[PDB]
RNA sequence: UCUCAUGGAGAGUUCGAUCCUGGCUCAGGAUGAACGCUGGCGGCAUGCUUAACACAUGCAAGUCGGACGGGAAGUGGUGUUUCCAGUGGCGGACGGGUGAGUAACGCGUAAGAACCUGCCCUUGGGAGGGGAACAACAGCUGGAAACGGCUGCUAAUACCCCGUAGGCUGAGAAGCAAAAGGAGGAAUCCGCCCGAGGAGGGGCUCGCGUCUGAUUAGCUAGUUGGUGAGGUAAUAGCUUACCAAGGCGAUGAUCAGUAGCUGGUCCGAGAGGAUGAUCAGCCACACUGGGACUGAGACACGGCCCAGACUCCUACGGGAGGCAGCAGUGGGGAAUUUUCCGCAAUGGGCGAAAGCCUGACGGAGCAAUGCCGCGUGGAGGCAGAAGGCCCACGGGUCGUGAACUUCUUUUCCCGGAGAAGAAGCAAUGACGGUAUCCGGGGAAUAAGCAUCGGCUAACUCUGUGCCAGCAGCCGCGGUAAGACAGAGGAUGCAAGCGUUAUCCGGAAUGAUUGGGCGUAAAGCGUCUGUAGGUGGCUUUUUAAGUCCGCCGUCAAAUCCCAGGGCUCAACCCUGGACAG
């Protein structure tokens, strides 16, 4: 399994993990 | 006149209006027509004038001109219109471009073919 | 932050710069703050105002490559 | 872009034209029909003093025109102005130095770049001349030899004091900016000049 | 910049007033002088201020929805005061 | 007769004639133009104005292994070195496209005070002692796929706690708050936390300027202000409760209609009119509406959520999507290009650097769309011949024109060499073996298009007979048409020439400069009078207009002047300035 969406997903993610901080 | 009374906006121009409404603002625009017919010239000019009617793209129906010598229009042709009068006939505001679209050039004319769409002779 | 750079000017296949003091996030020909040197490779044309390039290296302006030696070529960075 | 056709035609109707023919022209042999179109609307005496100036130095209309403009901007006597930037084409200036039979053999010279401009080659006939300038021809066994016998055998010595020539090399020498008394025609520039008020 | 007098058409609200500024300008096309006038809400602490006074007006942070003008004490005017007559 | 001026043209048409008022029409410029005929080259530009209508395919935002745990390629193995999803770090808020909405502090200008600020400078101090998790991975499992679910497991520059703090709250007393390591053998480097500055980038507030409509006259109740509590990075009806009754409006509020705005562009003798493509600044928008989250910065074009409309995939249970990014397809249309090359230059992003990514950009291709340059030959050529056309048959004219003789080779053809653009270590060029330069042939490869009645430069003849047709306006055409069609001839422009559309001019025809109202269009039927405008003389005051000097600014580009560079010009570059 190879994925690309580095910009929009990880950013995704992210912004769920440090809205609940 | 006075003064005071220009400063209360009593100048204001008469704005220019187009010679051709139905081309709105084009060159030329492409219609169908619609019929194809005779009418006669206003006294004393007499004549039998070609004329057809003309449905355009941007919806209007209006008298086109034909010019030349003789002509293959046809109803459900499709032409290509534009601007300009014929002093004669009340209402004709528009010619029909000859050589193209659904309009061939006019046959065996020698000279000022550029204004009838036709190909240099050999 | 502030930058000083070159904007391309002349035409095309015809290249010549102007080195000017601008922002770094306007475009690479857009508005500026002030003009300074003026730079030209086929003509091999340079010169700079100094005076001004001091000023803004003062305040903080970051120069790029291209600039940052034709800088040093002229000696301003002996000076500051 | 240039005048290929016949030449003695434009030069009967409209007047005497150095740049363009040597050959007077023939006795006119139109006193059989007598035609006349009567006399000439002011507007066509104008129009006709346009085009004697517009044949003579061989340029095209829309270059006239810019040429106009330039005279208008300048800061001077406008007839004048304009008759200067005509007479100091390059191609002219050639043919008042005898290095050539006429404009459109002078053209040719230019065109072909048999000339040259301070030791460079320069092509174009309108290029302008500035004072102080060198006209030579190029080294080459053709440019010198078509120079020398057109400039040998035309005896014309009427050289118009700001035009130099010197013999064995043959360095010609643009001297000054033209005067309007040595100018190159009978022309007044008036006439032109209105002609033009409405470009 | 310079600040502008003008004359009070209304005290009745509180810790305001609303003054009217007369200007005169050169119309844009015909060159005459023309009066326009506009009306301010201007804050005044302390209500000093009645209706037909003559006050100067100043600049400074909103104060509400309306008002960004301090009311300021009538700046220089001519003396209504009489004067001697020689 | 010094100084200034470099600028203002008319013509036809009402009458049997005239003078006038008055319209229509023409001559000129300009296009993001289209169409017709014709088309050799180069230089610099330009290229969906209509449907902000739909979109098949491919590409347009990533980078960091020197934050970190892993596994996968090899190698003989952790000596070498690579890739890789994942957590973290910054960047995806710039760059690119469009002009739908917006008559507004949105834009231009000029002010202000209550703010924010990652990166970049400048500076003052610091970085103790612990612990807990979560992906990855592993195992089990659900799905056609898309994507999931359980249980374990683990590192950190990722989370949490405690100590200390020139800061924050507070009249004070007091109370409260931080950290992160990675490189290197060490020196040292890049970082990290807290203050305090700088510059730049944003947020707000206000004066002024910022379309048509009165056959749109009243509009507004959180509306206009006051207090108390909240809220915002900050001031504020930003919110909310109470109190008060204001605010705006005939100098046009509200409502309706149109429109992105400005540097500018086009036109004008000027005063000013019309417009807002390319180029540059600002605003607004991202399938149609609404939310917030993250973050220095978004209410976020190639992010999230929801609703809706539409397209696709599906093994039917469910998923996927947003070209008004570069190309490209359909469609609308009179009309607007290649599913191109390259990161070499400039500019960006990340990185210690090496470097990687950039449909920004740099270039090519297509198109006479426009502006500028050049060519299609130069010189000589019995005054004799063929032929067209006219002719009172004498001759005229196409016409020195061609044929013909010589010279020249820009362009064309065939060979050679061949750049600058690349920046200080060399190397590194998409353009391109292009621009340019040397040789060899050879007049050799290259002229059309309008008009010829007046305005308007240019005239005759044959064919037609109120017909066929022309025309911008007057008007031409019923047997000899200078107005139709053909011929010959001439005239104008010229690789373009015409026709149509659009705008300004001429138009003094909406008139400030610059008109009129006894009879031509035009004085309310007459007064009284409110707002509004103008208003006698003399002295003084003030200084709002007014005037003069000095300063700040009105971005760069454009226009104007003076030089310089592409062989010239267009175009580019430097410097400077009147206006206002
Ligand atoms: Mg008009
Ligand atoms: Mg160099
Ligand atoms: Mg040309
Ligand atoms: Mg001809
Ligand atoms: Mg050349
Ligand atoms: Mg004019
Ligand atoms: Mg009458
Ligand atoms: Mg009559
Ligand atoms: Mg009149
Ligand atoms: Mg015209
Ligand atoms: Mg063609
Ligand atoms: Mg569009
Ligand atoms: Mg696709
Ligand atoms: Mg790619
Ligand atoms: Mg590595
Ligand atoms: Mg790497
Ligand atoms: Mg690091
Ligand atoms: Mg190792
Ligand atoms: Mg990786
Ligand atoms: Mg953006
Ligand atoms: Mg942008
Ligand atoms: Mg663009
Ligand atoms: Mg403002
Ligand atoms: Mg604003
Ligand atoms: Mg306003
Ligand atoms: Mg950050
Ligand atoms: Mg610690
Ligand atoms: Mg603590
Ligand atoms: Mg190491
Ligand atoms: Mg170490
Ligand atoms: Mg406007
Ligand atoms: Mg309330
Ligand atoms: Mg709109
Ligand atoms: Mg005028
Ligand atoms: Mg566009
Ligand atoms: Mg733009
Ligand atoms: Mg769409
Ligand atoms: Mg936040
Ligand atoms: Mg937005
Ligand atoms: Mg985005
Ligand atoms: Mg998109
Ligand atoms: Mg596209
Ligand atoms: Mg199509
Ligand atoms: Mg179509
Ligand atoms: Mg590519
Ligand atoms: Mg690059
Ligand atoms: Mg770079
Ligand atoms: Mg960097
Ligand atoms: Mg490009
Ligand atoms: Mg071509
Ligand atoms: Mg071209
Ligand atoms: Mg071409
Ligand atoms: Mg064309
Ligand atoms: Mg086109
Ligand atoms: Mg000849
Ligand atoms: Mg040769
Ligand atoms: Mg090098
Ligand atoms: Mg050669
Ligand atoms: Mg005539
Ligand atoms: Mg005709
Ligand atoms: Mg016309
Ligand atoms: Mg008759
Ligand atoms: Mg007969
Ligand atoms: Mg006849
Ligand atoms: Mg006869
Ligand atoms: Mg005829
Ligand atoms: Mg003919
Ligand atoms: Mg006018
Ligand atoms: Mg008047
Ligand atoms: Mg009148
Ligand atoms: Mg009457
Ligand atoms: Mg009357
Ligand atoms: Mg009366
Ligand atoms: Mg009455
Ligand atoms: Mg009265
Ligand atoms: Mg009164
Ligand atoms: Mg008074
Ligand atoms: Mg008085
Ligand atoms: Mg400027
Ligand atoms: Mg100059
Ligand atoms: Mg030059
Ligand atoms: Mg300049
Ligand atoms: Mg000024």
């Amino acid at each position: 399994t190879l994925k690309k969406a580095d910009s929009a997903a990880k950013r995704t993610r992210q912004a769920e993990t440090r809205r609940l901080r | 006149p006075t003064i005071k009374q220009l400063i209360r906006n009593t100048r204001q121009p008469i704005r220019n209006v187009t010679k051709s409404p139905a081309l709105r603002g084009c060159p030329q625009r492409r219609g169908t027509c619609t019929r194809v017919y005779t009418i006669t010239p206003k006294k004393p000019n007499s004549a039998l004038r070609k004329v057809a009617r003309v449905r355009l793209t941007s919806g209007f129906e209006i008298t086109a001109y034909i010019p030349g010598i003789g002509h293959n229009l046809q109803e459900h042709s499709v032409v290509l219109v534009r601007g300009g009068r014929v002093k004669d006939l009340p209402g004709v505001r528009y010619h029909i471009v000859r050589g193209t679209l659904d309009a061939v050039g006019v046959k065996d004319r020698q000279q000022g073919r550029s204004k009838y769409g036709v190909k240099k002779p050999k | 932050m502030v930058k000083l750079r070159l904007k391309r000017c002349g035409r095309k296949q015809r290249a010549v710069y102007r080195i000017v003091a601008i922002d770094v996030r306007s475009r690479r020909e857009g508005r500026d703050l002030q003009k300074v040197g003026f730079y030209d490779p086929i003509k091999s044309q340079t010169y700079l105002n100094v005076p001004a390039i001091l000023d803004f290296l003062e305040k903080g302006a970051q120069p790029t490559e291209t600039v940052y030696d034709i800088l040093k070529r002229a000696e301003v960075f002996k000076e500051f | 872009s240039r005048y290929r056709g016949p030449r003695f035609k434009k030069i009967r109707r409209l007047g005497a034209l150095p740049g363009l023919t040597n050959k007077r022209p023939r006795a006119g042999s139109d006193l059989r029909n007598q035609s006349r179109s009567g006399k000439r609307s002011q507007y066509r005496i104008r129009l006709e003093e346009k085009q004697k100036l517009r044949f003579h130095y061989g340029i095209t209309e829309r270059q006239l025109l810019k040429y106009v403009r330039i005279a208008r901007k300048a800061k001077g006597s406008t007839g004048q102005v304009l008759l200067q930037l005509l007479e100091m084409r390059l191609d002219n200036i050639l043919f008042r130095l005898g290095m050539a039979p006429t404009i459109p053999g002078a053209r040719q010279l230019v065109n072909h770049r048999h000339i040259l401009v301070n030791g460079r080659i320069v092509d174009i006939p309108s290029y302008r001349c500035k004072p102080q300038d060198t006209i030579m021809a190029r080294d080459e066994q053709k440019s010198i030899a078509l120079i020398q016998n057109s400039l040998d055998l035309s005896p014309r010595e009427e050289l118009p004091k700001h035009l130099t020539l010197n013999p064995f090399p043959y360095k010609g020498l643009v001297n000054q900016i033209i005067d309007s008394k040595w100018v190159g025609l009978k022309i007044n520039e008036l006439l032109v000049v209105e002609y033009y008020s409405r470009q | 910049m310079r600040s502008m007098q003008g004359k009070v058409i209304c005290a009745t609200n509180d810790k305001t007033v609303n003054v009217e500024v007369v200007r005169l300008a050169p119309h844009p096309k015909y060159k005459r002088r023309v009066r326009k006038k506009k009306k301010y809400q201007a804050h005044d602490p302390d209500n000093q201020f009645k209706v037909g006074d003559w006050v100067q007006l100043d600049k400074c942070r909103p104060i509400s929805k309306t008002k960004t003008f301090l009311a300021v004490a009538p700046e220089g005017r001519q003396s209504s005061a009489t004067r001697p007559k020689p």
